[PDB]
């Protein structure tokens, strides 16, 4: 650990389409086990239906491309990289140290 | 939809080891290593110019 340093931040929620099925001819959202999956939906009546952990299912939304499942973590922490979506609020959680720094010899 | 993107120039992490550090010189001070041998006694010695 020399003087460089790099930041470590909360990354923000990453989507999956793979969490999104059609069940009975309604989309059916199915968290991967004990992680939440904030649903975001734009059928009749916006969901915005965060706290599920099991399997939920919505028929208000008759197509999977109108709902968006985003995975959320929360809990381990990811370089402030430029290809990541923001989380929201403050998100600086730390500093990285970095090796291979440039040194003198012979 | 919208993305906000801000960037920003910091320091490199090498910058502690590669540097150039730019000066301003003056009013040189000259100093002299000096074998004196007077009367076979012989010293080295630093003087001031
Ligand atoms: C599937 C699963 O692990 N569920 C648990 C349950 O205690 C609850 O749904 C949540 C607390 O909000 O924590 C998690
Ligand atoms: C001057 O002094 C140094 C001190 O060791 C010595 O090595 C050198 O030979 C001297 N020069 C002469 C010309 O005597």
């Amino acid at each position: 650990n020399r003087g460089a340093y790099v930041e470590m931040h909360l990354p923000g929620s990453e989507v999956d389409s793979s969490l999104v099925s059609l069940s009975g001819s309604s989309v059916t959202v199915t968290p991967p086990d004990g992680t939440s999956a904030l649903v975001e939906c734009e059928c009749g009546g916006t969901k915005i239906s965060e706290t599920i952990n099991k399997t939920k299912q919505f028929s208000q939304c008759t197509k999977k491309e109108q709902c968006r499942a985003y995975r959320l973590q929360n809990d381990k922490w990811v370089y402030n990289s430029d290809k990541l979506p923001k989380a929201a609020g403050a998100t600086l959680k730390g500093k990285l140290h970095v090796p291979f720094l440039l040194a003198d010899g012979k | 939809n919208t993305q906000v993107s801000k960037a920003y120039v910091m320091k490199s992490d090498d910058c502690l080891a590669d540097h150039a550090e730019a000066y301003k010189a003056h009013t040189a001070s000259v100093q002299a290593f000096l074998n004196i041998t007077v009367g076979e006694h012989s010293i080295v010695t630093t003087v001031y110019v």
